[PDB]
């Protein structure tokens, strides 16, 4: 059988949110840390 | 570019407590050990005479270490 198209679409919005989240989690402000001294 | 962002619970409270603990033992850790060093390097511990002819001491003068 397989999925339902509701679950397919819900899965696709989770693709949207998941990829945007994990693209956020790879930090690159060209400086991750900054030591005070 | 390559690296992810690690998750940490907290660091500030713990590092603060450890620096406060070592520092507020260090505040009278160093002067006390330098004091006991200057005591056993300047004034002497004692030596081991016997009781002379009818000279009764106080309750002290029976102990090795001078701060004792």
């Amino acid at each position: 059988s397989g999925y339902t198209p509701d679950e397919k679409l819900r899965l696709q919005q989770l693709r949207e949110l998941r990829r945007r989240w994990l693209k956020d989690q790879e930090l690159s402000p060209r400086e991750p840390v900054l030591p005070p001294r | 570019g390559k690296r992810l962002f690690i998750i940490k619970p907290s660091g500030f409270y713990d590092k603060r407590f450890l620096k406060l603990l070592r520092f507020y033992i260090l505040l009278t850790g160093i002067p006390v050990v330098i004091g006991i060093t200057l005591i056993n390097v300047f004034i002497g511990e004692a030596e081991l005479a016997e009781i002379p002819e009818g000279y009764v001491p106080e309750h002290w003068e029976y102990f090795k270490h001078p701060i004792s």
